[PDB]
C-alpha cells in the first residue's frame, strides 16, 4: 500500500502517485516544441474526439505572458489551472520588478509550485507536462519543460505525450541550431504528422504556435496563410 | 482544528455513532420521572451505594434553573457539560426576556445541542438521555426526554437507562388519574417502577421532588425509607 | 488522513469509548495511591514507584504536586501527562482567586479540570489524559473533602478510595476498617499503612517505598505537610508490631 | 495542511506505544552518562564518528544551554537539535521575565512539558531522545533525565543509550555521595569503556561538566589528560 | 531483523526498534538519480565535483546541473531528486539572505546547513509531509575556521567533513577516500580537485570526458563560489 | 495627571538588617474621600511586601495580577520568591502594559529569604527598576517626603531607629500633600518578626 | 474508509444515497396540492401509550403563507426549518413581501450537499440531512407544493407522499388526484390513504393534518376539527 | 541623561551619569545606564529608560540564543541590526536611545542608535539631554587612535561636561572600557560631586511618633 | 540633505552631503548617504534616515536574492522599481526621498529618481534632499549632454558645494561615488577639496 499519497515514499524510495501523474502525462496525445537560432516553436497533436466540437475547442497552446508560451500535455484541467499559476507568476514579477520576467525564472517559479504538491497527502500530483518557451533580444531563444515531478530542464526539443520516444528521434535528425522560424514549423508539423496514429486515434487538427525574432518576442499561433503551407508540407513527405 | 466526520451514513441508513451513544444511555443507571396534576418526581437508581460515597457530588437529579430540574443516564461526564450549557441558556433566556424558561425552551436547547454534535465535524455524539421536568408560568407541569438523536417528546412518564424497556412496561400499565391525584402517591409510583429495576432492592436510590414555587427539593435517605416500607 | 487517523473519540457498537477503556488500565498498573478523610484532616498516601537507589530528592514529593493554599492532589497514570493538567489545576485555581479574591472550593477545581478532561474524550481527536488523580482540601461550604477524577472526566466525593495498582484490593480493604464519622487523623494514618501492606507485593514497607502527605487547619490555615521519611518509619514499626500482637 | 489526530494512542494493554518506541529508538542510541557528585556534574557520551572523514569539531553532543545548565542525548541526532533550541529558548524567555538564571529543575519541567506535547498533539510522533541535563543552581547541583513521554527525573547518576542497564548497574556500584568533580570525570568514563568496542580516544568521546563556574564542555586537549588516568 | 506494526511503512513513526522506516526510505530516494557527488576540503580550498549524465541529445547541457550558488560565498551540489534538489536550493537561497538581512555579516556553511537540517527535522516527524528525497552538500570559507564541507540528509543530519560522498557510489567512495585521508593532508592544496575527480573516476570507472562532470569552488584567495568551465576541468582531466 | 485622582503615598526606607514600608490610609476621589482604611501594601511573601499608589483601580488590579503570578511562581518553582525577581516580575508586569498603562508606581520591601540582605525598589509606571540602598518613595507628595527622606536617614538604622525615622517623613509628607494622609500604616519588616503599627495622623 | 465526499461508481454520491434510506424508516406523510388549497397530513407514529402526542411536531408553520411537513430524522429537520423560518423573515425584512414558496425550497435545498469535512467552515456539517421535507403553501402564483430530498433536488408535485409507506401511497394518489378536486375532498383523500398505510388505528391522536388556504393562513387542525373528517372516512 | 561613547585604538570606551530624573526632581543617584548585551558588546541607553532596559535585554537575550546557536562572538553589526530593525517596527513609539558598542572579530565597532531605528557608525557619539555638552568636548579634543588612558580621560571629561552643564545628568561617572582582552565596567570611575555633610543632627529618639495600634506577627 | 546623480555616457556620477541635522544641531557631520544596494547599483538617502535605512536595507534584501535566483547581475531598473514599490506602498507612513543610480551590462548607466510620494523617473541628471532647491539654476544651467567620468564628478561637486553654502541642513563633506563597468570609485572631497565661491565684497 505504498502508492496512495504522495507524502509516501516506495521501500526502494519512489513516490508512486508523483509517477502515476505522469502516466497521466503519456496518456496524452504528443506535443512538441523545438528551439531554433531564431526563436521557439510549438506544436500540439490535438486530438479531436467528436465532430461536434468546434475548430478551436480544448487549446492546448497558452499565452502566459505577452512573450512567453506554454504547450501542453496531459490532463487538461490541471493544464489550465497551472496555465492560470504562469499567469500570475508574470504578472507578479512585473508588478514587482517592472519588466518581463525571464524564461529561466518563469519555468522556476512553476516548477516548484508543481513540486509543492507531490510532498503531502492533501494535495496530489498535476498530471501534466507542459513546455514553456519564449524569445527575448537579450535572453534569446528558450524552451523549458515542466514534469509533474516539478523538474525542469531546457531543451532544444521536447517532445511529451504518447508518442515522446518516436518524435524524439525525429527532432535528434533536424539540426535546429542553425535553422529559422519559417522552417522549423514547416518541420514541426512532420514530425507531428509522422508520430500520429492514423489507425488508434483517428481525427486529429494541428495546433502551431511559435515565439521568435519575427514577432517582435511576442507569442502568437502560427498563421492560417503559414500554417496550410506547412501541413501541406507535412503530407508531401508522408507519401 | 479536527475537521473529521465522526457521525456518518451507513447502509440501510442509520448513524452508527448515534445508535453506539444509545447504547451508552442503556448502560447507565435507570431514570424514572412521572407527571402528576401538580407534581413532576425524578428519581434515579443509584447502583451502589459502597459506604464511601460522598453521595453529595454524585447526585444524578441536576437543577437547571428554579422552575427546571432534570434527570440523566449515559455518560455521567457528557451530561455535567449538557447540565452545565443548559444552566447559561437558562439565565440568558432570564436576561432578554424578563422570565423564567419555559421547559420546553430548555428542552429544545439540549436537543438542538444533541442534534448538533451528530452532525458537527470532530465530535460525537452525547451520549447521555436526559428526563427534564418542570413547571410553566401558567403551572402545568411538564415532563420531557431527550436522547442522542437530539429529538425530544412529551410524556406523561418515562424511563431511561437500564432495564427501561421494563419500567417503561410498568408504567404503561399503572399510569392512571388515581395514581396521579395524591402528591404523595405520585412519588410512590416512581418508587414502586425503580423497585422493579433495582436487582438489590432496598433504600438505594435517589429521588428528587419539584412541586410549585417553593421549588425543588431532593428527598432524603430516611425520608425515602418512608414510602418504601409504605409499600411494603 | 482518513487512513492514519485512529479515532480516538467514537463509541464503541456496545457503547464504550476504547481510548478511556484504555486509559483506565495505564493506571491499575500505576503506583498505588489511596486517600482518606478523617475528621480533622484528609490524607495521601501515594506508594513511591521511582524507588531506585540512584534517584536524587529534588522537589518536595514525587506524586503529590500541591495545588493551591488550601488544596492538593495526588496523581496515578502517565506520570508525563499528569504535570500538564497539575500547570492547568493551579491555573484554574488562580483564576478562581484572581476573579472572586476567594479560594477556590475544591468541587470546583475537581469540576473544572475534569471539564477539560472530557473535551479531549468527544472532541479534536486527540488521546485523552490517562492520569486518574486524587485530590483532598479544605474550604468554607464543607470543610475537608476528597475527590477521584478518572480520564472519562467524571469525578467523585470519598470518604476513602485508592486509585493505581491493586486498587479493587484496597478499596474492599477501606469498606472495613473505615468507620463513617469516627476516624481521627492519627487512625488515618494507620488505616494508611496497614492497607499499603497488603496492597504491596513486597514483604513491608520502608518508607523509601511510600509519600504520605496530610491536610489539616492549624489557626485558621491549611496546612499541606508531606510526612519526612522518620516520621512514616514510626508508622510503619507502629504497625509492624501491632500486627504481632493481633496473633 | 497538518494532521490534527494523535499518533501516539493507548493500546489495548494500557500503553501508549509510540513513545514505548521512541524509548527503542533512545536505547539503540550512542550510550551517555551523567554522574552527580557533591561539587559538579559531569555529562559524557560516545561520540564515535563512523569514518575517518568526519569532522570531530564540528558538531557536538554536549550542549550549552545557559551558562549554567547544558545537556546530552542518547537517541537521535536530529530530533535532539529542535528540542535543544527550544530549550535555549524556554531559557531566555525565562530570563527576560524574571532577571534570573533559570534554575535547571524549572528548565527540566519546560523542556518535558513540551516534549510531552509532542507525545499528544496532532500529527507528530514523539522525540526519539532522552536527555541528561545538569546545571549548578542555589549552591545545588542538578542532574535530571528527559524521557520520551516527558517524565522528568532528578538522578544521583545514571546512564542511556546502548547497554544501559549494564551501565547503570556500573553506576551503583562506583558512586559515592561525597565525591568531587574530578573524581567523578572519571567514573563517567570509566562507564564509557564498559561498553565502547574500541580505544577511546580524545575524539572519540565528549565530555562536558557544570560546576559553580558555570557549565563548559572540556576541550579535547583536557579530554586527554582524564584518559591518561 | 526489523519489526513493523501499524502504519510504520507510511508516515514517520516509530517503528517497534524505533527506527523510522519511512526516512530511511528518502535515502534509497537519492540513489534513484544515479548520480555520485564528491566533495572535499584542503588546506585552503574546498571543491565539489559531481557526475553531468545529460542523457538526450536535445537537453540544453547548461541547465542540467546539480551545483547551485547559494550565496555569493557558499556553494552547493545537489544529490537525490531534482524537484527536491531545487526545493531545498531555494530553502537555503533564502535562509541563507535572511541571515545577512537580520544579522548584518554573511552566513556560515555552519549554521546554514543546520537551519536547512532543522527544516528536514520536521519532515521526519509530522506525519503529513514525506521527507526530501535528496542531500546537500554546501561548501564555502569561514573566517576563522577555514574551508568548510558539510551535508545534509533527508534524517536532519548535517555533521563537517574533511571529504565527503553522497549518492548511488557514496560507500565505494568513501571507502576509497578514506584511505586518502592518511598520511598528510590529502595533498591539501589546489589540487584537491584531482583528488574529488580521481575519487569519482575510480568508482564509476570512466576516466571522464572534458565535459562529463561539473566542479565547484571555493578558495581563500577567491572565496567566492565558482564553477568551472569545461575548459578549466580539462587542464585537470588531462593532468591524470 | 490621572495618578493624583485618587491621592496616595507609599514609601520604602531600608535600615541595618531590617527593611520598613509605609502607605497613607486614605482612598479618594478628586478632592473627596470615601474611606480611611484602603490597603495599600500588599503581602508578596513571608518577610517582602509591595506596595503600591496612584490610581486607585490599579492599586488593586496590579496586586491582584502579581499575587496571581506569585502564586503560579511559588507552586512551580517549590520555593518563596527572592525580592529582586519579584521586581523583575512587577517591571514584566507593567510592561506588558505599555500603551495604555497601570497607573500605578509600585514600591516593594522584603529580605532576602536565604540570605536576609535588605531589599528595597521602586518602579515606574511603565516598569522601569529602581534599586537603591537609602529610600524610595512613590505616590502625589513624592517631592515631600525625597526631601523629607533624604535629611532624616542614616546609613545602618536599628529597627527602632527605622521606624521613628520612615514615620516621621510619612507624617511630614502627607501632611504637605491634600490628597494623602487619613492615616499611616507601618510595617517594620526583620529577620524574626513583622511589625506593624498604624500611628496617629491629622484625620483632615 | 471512504470519505463523506465520495461517489459511487455508478455516480450516486455514498452518504446522499443513505440519507434517502434513512427516511424509509420515518412516518409518513401526505400532501396534496389543489387549487383550492394545499392539506399536509402526516402520521405520528406514536410509540408509547405515556408519550404526549402533542410534541410530535412533524408539521410547522415556515410563515404563515407556507407550511412544512417533515419525515425521516425528525431532529435534522428543525435546522432546516429553522433556517426555513429565518430566510423568510430575511425576504420580509428587505422586501416587504411574502416569500414565494419556491424559493423557500430553494433555500432551504441549498444546504443539502453543503456538508464536507475538509474545512468547509469552522463550524460544518458532518453529514447530509436524513430528512424529506413537503413544503406546501399558497403565493401569488397560488397553491404550491414542494418535495425537498437530501440531495438538494426539489420538485413542484401536484400530490406527494414521503415515508416509510410512500411507495404505495404514491400509488393511491395517482389514481384518485385530479386538478380540480376541492380541498375538503383532499382532506379526505389525505386520510383514506393513511389509513391504508399506518400501523395503528387511524384516530385523532395519532395523525396531524394542517392546510394552507388562499384566504386563511397557515392553520393546523385541532383534536375537535379531526373528529369530523374521520367519520366521513 | 548624558551617554558617550569613543574608539580608541584597540577598542572602545563607554561613558554614563547615574541621574535618573522624573520630571525635574532627581529620583536615581545611582542609576546603572551602561547595559550589558554581550560579553564584547555593551550599551549606554538614554531617553525612555524603560524603553532601554527593556530593549536592551531582549536584544541581548536574542544574542544569547545567537551567539551559543553559532558557537562564536556575536558582532556588534548584529546588535545593531536587530535593534535598528526593532526600533523601526515600533515606529520611535520606544524610546531606546541607545550608545551600542564593542568589539567583535573584525575591530572595535560603535553605533548611535535613534528611537525612529536610525543608526550612525562614527568614531565618537553622544546621546542624552546632556549630549550637546557631551559633544563640545569630544569635538575640542578628540584624535584618532589614542591610549586607553587618553581615552578614558576624554570619555570622563565628556560626561562631567554633561554633568555639571546639564540639569538632567549628574551624581556620578560609570566607564566601560571593551577590548580584544580585557573588559573593564568601572561602575563608580569617577565620583565628581558628592552629598554635602549635615552639620546637625535630626533624629528622633523612640518614642517621638505616637502609635494607634500595633501588631506584632513573628515569623519561623 | 543634498543628494545628486549624473549619468555619463558608461556610468553614473553620485554626490552627497554628509550632514544629518536633528532640527537644527548637526547630530552626524560624516555620515555615508551612498547606500550600495549591489555591487553596481547605489541609492542616494534624502529624508527621514529612519525610513531610508530601513527601505535601502529592505531592498537589498530583496535585489540580493533576486539576482541569486535569476543568476544574472540585476538591472537598475529593476533596483528602482523595488525603491518604488517600497515607498509607494508605504507613502503614508516612510518618508524618503530616494534617487538611485546605478550601472548594467543591459542598458549601461542609469539614474532613477524615486521622490516622496513613490513616483519613478528615469533622468539624464537628478538632484534631492532640502538643499535641492537651491541649485536647479545652477545645475539646470552647465549641465551639458556629453560629459565625461572626471567632468561630470567636477559638475557634481560644484553643484553638491553650491548647495551646501546655502541651506544649513546641508554640510561637512562632499561624497562622491563613481559607478561605471569596471566597479565604483568612491572619494571624499574634505576642507579644501570643497570648491570655493566668491561672496560680495564690502
Amino acid at each position: 500500500g505504498y502508492d496512495l499519497s504522495a507524502s509516501t515514499f516506495s521501500p526502494d524510495g519512489r513516490v508512486f502517485q508523483v509517477e502515476y501523474a505522469m502516466k497521466a502525462v503519456e496518456n496524452s496525445s504528443t506535443a512538441i516544441g523545438i528551439r531554433c537560432k531564431d526563436g521557439v516553436v510549438f506544436g500540439v497533436e490535438k486530438l479531436v474526439l467528436s465532430k461536434l466540437y468546434e475548430e478551436g475547442s480544448n487549446k492546448r497552446l497558452f499565452n502566459v505572458d505577452r512573450h512567453v508560451g506554454m504547450a501542453v500535455a496531459g490532463l487538461l484541467a490541471d493544464a489550465r489551472s497551472l496555465a492560470d499559476i504562469a499567469r500570475e507568476e508574470a504578472s507578479n514579477f512585473r508588478s514587482n520588478f517592472g519588466y518581463n520576467i525571464p524564461l529561466k525564472h518563469l519555468a522556476d517559479r512553476v516548477a516548484m509550485y508543481v513540486h509543492a504538491y507531490t510532498l503531502y497527502s492533501a494535495v496530489r500530483p498535476f498530471g501534466c507536462s507542459f513546455m514553456l518557451g519564449s524569445y527575448s533580444v537579450n535572453d534569446g531563444a528558450q524552451l523549458y519543460m515542466i514534469d509533474p515531478s516539478g523538474v525542469s530542464y531546457g531543451y532544444w526539443g521536447c517532445a511529451i505525450g504518447k508518442a515522446r520516444q518516436a518524435a524524439k528521434t525525429e527532432i535528434e535528425k533536424l539540426q535546429m541550431k542553425e535553422m529559422t522560424c519559417r522552417d522549423i514549423v514547416k518541420e514541426v508539423a512532420k514530425i507531428i504528422y509522422i508520430v500520429h496514429d492514423e489507425v488508434k486515434d483517428k481525427a486529429f487538427e494541428l495546433e502551431l504556435s511559435w515565439v521568435g525574432e519575427l514577432t517582435n518576442g511576442r507569442h502568437e499561433i502560427v498563421p492560417k496563410d503559414i500554417r496550410e503551407e506547412a501541413e501541406k508540407y507535412a503530407k508531401e513527405s508522408l507519401k | 482544528s479536527y475537521d473529521r466526520a465522526i457521525t456518518v451514513f451507513s447502509p440501510d441508513g442509520h448513524l452508527f455513532q448515534v445508535e453506539y451513544a444509545q447504547e451508552a444511555v442503556k448502560k447507565g443507571s435507570t431514570a424514572v420521572g412521572v407527571r402528576g396534576r401538580d407534581i413532576v418526581v425524578l428519581g434515579v437508581e443509584k447502583k451502589s451505594v459502597a459506604k464511601l460515597q460522598d453521595e453529595r457530588t454524585v447526585r444524578k437529579i441536576c437543577a437547571l434553573d428554579d422552575n427546571v430540574c432534570m434527570a440523566f443516564a449515559g455518560l455521567t461526564a457528557d451530561a455535567r457539560i449538557v447540565i452545565n450549557r443548559a444552566r447559561v441558556e437558562c439565565q440568558s433566556h432570564r436576561l432578554t426576556v424578563e422570565d423564567p424558561v419555559t421547559v420546553e425552551y430548555i428542552t429544545r436547547y439540549i436537543a438542538s445541542l444533541k442534534q448538533r454534535y451528530t452532525q458537527s465535524n470532530g465530535r460525537r455524539p452525547f451520549g447521555i438521555s436526559a428526563l427534564i421536568v418542570g413547571f410553566d408560568f401558567d403551572g402545568t407541569p411538564r415532563l420531557y426526554q431527550t436522547d442522542p438523536s437530539g429529538t425530544y417528546h412529551a410524556w406523561k412518564a418515562n424511563a431511561i437507562g437500564r432495564g427501561a424497556k421494563s419500567v417503561r412496561e410498568f408504567l404503561e400499565k399503572n399510569y392512571t388519574d388515581e395514581a396521579i391525584e395524591t402528591d404523595d402517591l405520585t412519588i410512590k409510583l416512581v418508587i414502586k417502577a425503580l423497585l422493579e429495576v433495582v436487582q438489590s432492592g432496598g433504600k438505594n436510590i435517589e429521588l428528587a421532588v419539584m412541586r410549585r414555587d417553593q421549588s425543588l427539593k431532593i428527598l432524603n435517605p430516611e425520608e425515602i425509607e418512608k414510602y418504601v416500607a409504605e409499600i411494603e | 488522513s482518513r487512513r492514519y487517523d485512529s479515532r480516538t473519540t467514537i463509541f464503541s457498537p456496545e457503547g464504550r469509548l476504547y481510548q478511556v477503556e484504555y486509559a483506565m488500565e495505564a493506571i491499575g498498573h500505576a503506583g498505588t495511591c489511596l486517600g482518606i478523610l478523617a475528621n480533622d484532616g484528609v490524607l495521601l498516601a501515594a506508594e513511591r514507584r521511582n524507588i531506585h537507589k540512584l534517584l536524587d530528592e529534588v522537589f518536595f514529593s514525587e506524586k503529590i504536586y500541591k495545588l493551591n493554599e488550601d488544596m492538593a492532589c495526588s496523581v496515578a497514570g502517565i506520570t508525563s501527562d499528569a504535570n500538564v493538567l497539575t500547570n492547568e489545576l493551579r491555573l484554574i485555581a488562580q483564576r478562581y482567586l484572581l476573579q472572586y479574591q476567594e479560594p477556590i472550593p475544591c468541587e470546583q477545581l475537581v469540576t473544572a479540570l475534569c471539564d477539560i478532561k472530557q473535551a479531549y474524550t468527544q472532541f479534536g481527536g486527540k488521546r485523552p489524559f490517562g492520569v486518574s488523580l486524587l485530590y483532598i482540601g479544605w474550604d468554607k461550604h464543607y470543610g475537608f473533602q476528597l475527590y477521584q477524577s478518572d480520564p472519562s472526566g467524571n469525578y467523585g466525593g470519598w470518604k476513602a478510595t485508592c486509585i493505581g495498582n491493586n486498587s479493587a484490593a484496597a478499596v474492599s480493604m477501606l469498606k472495613q476498617d473505615y468507620k463513617e464519622g469516627e476516624m481521627t487523623l492519627k487512625s488515618a494514618l494507620a488505616l494508611a499503612i496497614k492497607v499499603l501492606n497488603k496492597t504491596m507485593d513486597v514483604s513491608k514497607l520502608s518508607a523509601e517505598k511510600v509519600e504520605i502527605a496530610t491536610l489539616t487547619r492549624e489557626n485558621g490555615k491549611t496546612v499541606i505537610r508531606v510526612l519526612k521519611q522518620k516520621e512514616v518509619e514510626q508508622l510503619i514499626k507502629k504497625h509492624e508490631e501491632e500486627e504481632a500482637k493481633a496473633e | 495542511r497538518g494532521y490534527s489526530f494523535s499518533l501516539t494512542t493507548f493500546s489495548p494493554s494500557g500503553k501508549l506505544v509510540q513513545i514505548e518506541y521512541a524509548l527503542a529508538a533512545v536505547a539503540g542510541g550512542a550510550p551517555s552518562v551523567g554522574i552527580k557528585a557533591a561539587n559538579g556534574v559531569v555529562l559524557a557520551t560516545e561520540k564515535k564518528q563512523k569514518s575517518i572523514l568526519y569532522d570531530e569539531r564540528s558538531v557536538h553532543k554536549v550542549e550549552p544551554i545557559t551558562k549554567h545548565i547544558g545537556l546530552v542525548y542518547s537517541g537521535m541526532g536530529p530530533d535532539y537539535r529542535v528540542l535543544v533550541h527550544r530549550a535555549r529558548k524556554l531559557a531566555q524567555q525565562y530570563y527576560l521575565v524574571y532577571q534570573e538564571p533559570i534554575p535547571t529543575a524549572q528548565l527540566v519541567q519546560r523542556v518535558a512539558s513540551v516534549m510531552q506535547e509532542y507525545t499528544q498533539s496532532g500529527g507528530v510522533r514523539p522525540f526519539g531522545v532522552s536527555l541528561l541535563i545538569c546545571g549548578w543552581n542555589e549552591g545545588r547541583p542538578y542532574l535530571f533525565q528527559s524521557d520520551p513521554s516527558g517524565a522528568y527525573f532528578a538522578w544521583k547518576a545514571t546512564a542511556m543509550g546502548k547497554n544501559y542497564v549494564n551501565g547503570k548497574t556500573f553506576l551503583e556500584k562506583r558512586y559515592n555521595e561525597d565525591l568531587e568533580l574530578e573524581d567523578a570525570i572519571h567514573t563517567a568514563i570509566l562507564t564509557l569503556k564498559e561498553s565502547f568496542e574500541g580505544q577511546m580516544t580524545e575524539d572519540n568521546i565528549e565530555v562536558g561538566i557544570c560546576n559553580e563556574a558555570g557549565f563548559r564542555r572540556l576541550t579535547p586537549t583536557e579530554v586527554k589528560d582524564y584518559l591518561a588516568a | 531483523r526489523g519489526s513493523s506494526a501499524g502504519f510504520d511503512r507510511h508516515i514517520t513513526i516509530f517503528s517497534p526498534e524505533g527506527r523510522l522506516y519511512q526516512v530511511e526510505y528518502a535515502f534509497k530516494a537519492i540513489n534513484q538519480g544515479g548520480l555520485t557527488s564528491v566533495a572535499v576540503r584542503g588546506k585552503d580550498c574546498a571543491v565539489i565535483v559531481t557526475q553531468k549524465k545529460v542523457p538526450d541529445k536535445l537537453l540544453d547541457s547548461s541547465t542540467v546541473t546539480h551545483l547551485f550558488k547559494i550565496t555569493e560565498n557558499i556553494g552547493c551540489v545537489m544529490t537525490g531528486m531534482t524537484a527536491d534538489s531545487r526545493s531545498q536550493v531555494q530553502r537555503a537561497r533564502y535562509e541563507a539572505a535572511n541571515w545577512k538581512y537580520k544579522y548584518g555579516y554573511e552566513i556560515p556553511v555552519d549554521m546554514l546547513c543546520k537551519r536547512i537540517a532543522d527544516i528536514s527535522q520536521v519532515y521526519t516527524q509530522n506525519a503529513e509531509m514525506r521527507p526530501l528525497g535528496c542531500c546537500m552538500i554546501l561548501i564555502g570559507i569561514d573566517e576563522e575556521q577555514g574551508p568548510q564541507v558539510y551535508k545534509c540528509d533527508p534524517a536532519g543530519y548535517y555533521c563537517g567533513f574533511k571529504a565527503t560522498a553522497a549518492g548511488v557510489k557514496q560507500t565505494e567512495s568513501t571507502s576509497f577516500l578514506e584511505k586518502k585521508v592518511k598520511k598528510k593532508f590529502d595533498w591539501t592544496f589546489e589540487q584537491t580537485v584531482e583528488t574529488a575527480i580521481t575519487c569519482l573516476s575510480t568508482v564509476l570507472s570512466i576516466d571522464f570526458k572534458p565535459s562529463e562532470i561539473e566542479v565547484g569552488v571555493v578558495t581563500v584567495e577567491n572565496p567566492k563560489f565558482r564553477i568551472l568551465t569545461e575548459a578549466e576541468i580539462d587542464a585537470h582531466l588531462v593532468a591524470l | 495627571s490621572i495618578m493624583s485622582y485618587n491621592g496616595g503615598a507609599v514609601m520604602a526606607m531600608k535600615g541595618k538588617n531590617c527593611v520598613a514600608i509605609a502607605a497613607d490610609r486614605r482612598f479618594g476621589i478628586q478632592a473627596q474621600m470615601v474611606t480611611t482604611d484602603f490597603q495599600k501594601i500588599f503581602p508578596m511573601g513571608d518577610r517582602l511586601y509591595i506596595g503600591l499608589a496612584g490610581l486607585a483601580t490599579d492599586v488593586q488590579t496590579v496586586a491582584q495580577r502579581l499575587k496571581f503570578r506569585l502564586n503560579l511562581y511559588e507552586l512551580k518553582e517549590g520555593r518563596q520568591i527572592k525580592p529582586y525577581t519579584l521586581m523583575s516580575m512587577v517591571a514584566n508586569l507593567l510592561y506588558e502594559k505599555r500603551f495604555g498603562p497601570y497607573y500605578t508606581e509600585p514600591v516593594i520591601a522584603g529580605l532576602d529569604p536565604k540570605t536576609f540582605k535588605p531589599f528595597i525598589c521602586s518602579l515606574d509606571l511603565i516598569g522601569c527598576p529602581m534599586v537603591t540602598d537609602d529610600f524610595v518613595v512613590s505616590g502625589t507628595c513624592a517631592e515631600q517626603m525625597y526631601g523629607m527622606c533624604e535629611s532624616l536617614w542614616e546609613p545602618n538604622m536599628d529597627p527602632d531607629h527605622l521606624f521613628e525615622t520612615i514615620s516621621q517623613a510619612m507624617l511630614n509628607a502627607v501632611d504637605r500633600d491634600a490628597v494623602s494622609g487619613m492615616g499611616v500604616i507601618v510595617h517594620i519588616i526583620e529577620k524574626d518578626k513583622i511589625t506593624t503599627r498604624t500611628l496617629k495622623a491629622r484625620m483632615d | 474508509d471512504r470519505g463523506v465526499n465520495t461517489f459511487s461508481p455508478e455516480g450516486r454520491l455514498f452518504q446522499v444515497e443513505y440519507a434517502i434510506e434513512a427516511i424509509k424508516l420515518g412516518s409518513t406523510a401526505i400532501g396534496i396540492q389543489t387549487s383550492e388549497g394545499v392539506c399536509l397530513a402526516v402520521e405520528k407514529r406514536i410509540t408509547s401509550p405515556l408519550m404526549e402526542p402533542s410534541s410530535i411536531e412533524k408539521i410547522v408553520e415556515i410563515d404563515a403563507h407556507i407550511g412544512c411537513a417533515m419525515s425521516g430524522l425528525i431532529a435534522d429537520a428543525k435546522t432546516l426549518i429553522d433556517k426555513a423560518r429565518v430566510e423568510t423573515q430575511n425576504h420580509w425584512f428587505t422586501y416587504n413581501e411574502t416569500m414565494t414558496v419556491e424559493s423557500v425550497t430553494q433555500a432551504v435545498s441549498n444546504l443539502a450537499l453543503q456538508f464536507g469535512e475538509e474545512d468547509a467552515d469552522p463550524g460544518a456539517m458532518s453529514r447530509p440531512f436524513g430528512v424529506a421535507l413537503l413544503f406546501g403553501g399558497v403565493d401569488e402564483k397560488g397553491p404550491q407544493l414542494f418535495h425537498m430530498d437530501p440531495s438538494g433536488t426539489f420538485v413542484q408535485c401536484d400530490a406527494r407522499a414521503i415515508g416509510s409507506a410512500s411507495e404505495g401511497a404514491q400509488s393511491s394518489l395517482q389514481e384518485v388526484y385530479h386538478k380540480s378536486m376541492t380541498l375538503k375532498e383532499a382532506i379526505k383523500s389525505s386520510l383514506i390513504i393513511l389509513k391504508q398505510v399506518m400501523e395503528e388505528k387511524l384516530n385523532a391522536t395519532n395523525i396531524e393534518l394542517a392546510t394552507v388556504q388562499p384566504g386563511q393562513n397557515f392553520h393546523m387542525f385541532t383534536k375537535e376539527e379531526l373528529e369530523e373528517v374521520i367519520k366521513d372516512i | 541623561t548624558t551617554i558617550a561613547g569613543v574608539v580608541y585604538k584597540d577598542g572602545i570606551v563607554l561613558g554614563a551619569d547615574t541621574r535618573a530624573t522624573e520630571g525635574m526632581v532627581v529620583a536615581d543617584k545611582n542609576c546603572s545606564k551602561i547595559h550589558f548585551i554581550s560579553p564584547n558588546i555593551y550599551c549606554c541607553g538614554a531617553g525612555t529608560a524603560a524603553d532601554t532596559d527593556m530593549t536592551t535585554q531582549l536584544i541581548s537575550s536574542n544574542l544569547e540564543l545567537h551567539s551559543l546557536s553559532t558557537g562564536r562572538l556575536p558582532r556588534v553589526v548584529t546588535a545593531n541590526r536587530m535593534l535598528k530593525q526593532m526600533l523601526f517596527r515600533y515606529q520611535g513609539y520606544i524610546g531606546a536611545a541607545l550608545v551600542l558598542g564593542g568589539v567583535d572579530v573584525t575591530g572595535p565597532h560603535l553605533y548611535s542608535i535613534y528611537p525612529h531605528g536610525s543608526t550612525d557608525k562614527l568614531p565618537y557619539v553622544t546621546m542624552g539631554s546632556g549630549s550637546l555638552a557631551a559633544m563640545a568636548v569630544f569635538e575640542d579634543k578628540f584624535r584618532p587612535d589614542m591610549e586607553e588612558e587618553e581615552a578614558k580621560n576624554l570619555v570622563s571629561e565628556a560626561i562631567a561636561a554633561g554633568i555639571f552643564n546639564d540639569l538632567g545628568s549628574g551624581s556620578n561617572i560609570d566607564l566601560c572600557v571593551i577590548s580584544k582582552n580585557k573588559l573593564d565596567f568601572l561602575r563608580p570611575y569617577t565620583v565628581p560631586n558628592k552629598k554635602g555633610t549635615r552639620l546637625g543632627r535630626y533624629r528622633c529618639e523612640k518614642g517621638t511618633t505616637a502609635v494607634l495600634t500595633e501588631k506584632i506577627t513573628p515569623l519561623e | 540633505t543634498t543628494i545628486m546623480a549624473v549619468q555619463f555616457d558608461g556610468g553614473v556620477v553620485l554626490g552627497a552631503d554628509s550632514r544629518t541635522t536633528t532640527g537644527s544641531y548637526i547630530a552626524n557631520r560624516v555620515t555615508d548617504k551612498l547606500t550600495p544596494i549591489h555591487d553596481r547599483i547605489f541609492c542616494c538617502r534624502s529624508g527621514s534616515a529612519a525610513d531610508t535605512q530601513a527601505v535601502a536595507d529592505a531592498v537589498t534584501y530583496q535585489l540580493g536574492f533576486h539576482s541569486i535566483e535569476l543568476n544574472e547581475p540585476p538591472l537598475v531598473h529593476t533596483a528602482a522599481s523595488l525603491f518604488k514599490e517600497m515607498c509607494y506602498r508605504y507613502r503614508e507612513d516612510l518618508m524618503a526621498g530616494i534617487i538611485i543610480a546605478g550601472w548594467d551590462p543591459q542598458e549601461g548607466g542609469q539614474v532613477y529618481s524615486v521622490p516622496m510620494g513613490g513616483m519613478m523617473v528615469r533622468q539624464s541628471f537628478a538632484i534631492g534632499g532640502s538643499g535641492s532647491s537651491y541649485i536647479y539654476g545652477y545645475v539646470d544651467a552647465t549641465y551639458r549632454e556629453g560629459m565625461t567620468k572626471e567632468e561630470c564628478l567636477q559638475f557634481t561637486a560644484n553643484a553638491l558645494a553650491l548647495a551646501m553654502e546655502r541651506d544649513g541642513s546641508s554640510g561637512g563633506v562632499i561624497r562622491l561615488a563613481a559607478i561605471a563597468e569596471s566597479g565604483v570609485e568612491r572619494q571624499v572631497l574634505l576642507g579644501d577639496q570643497i570648491p570655493k565661491f566668491a561672496v560680495a565684497t564690502l
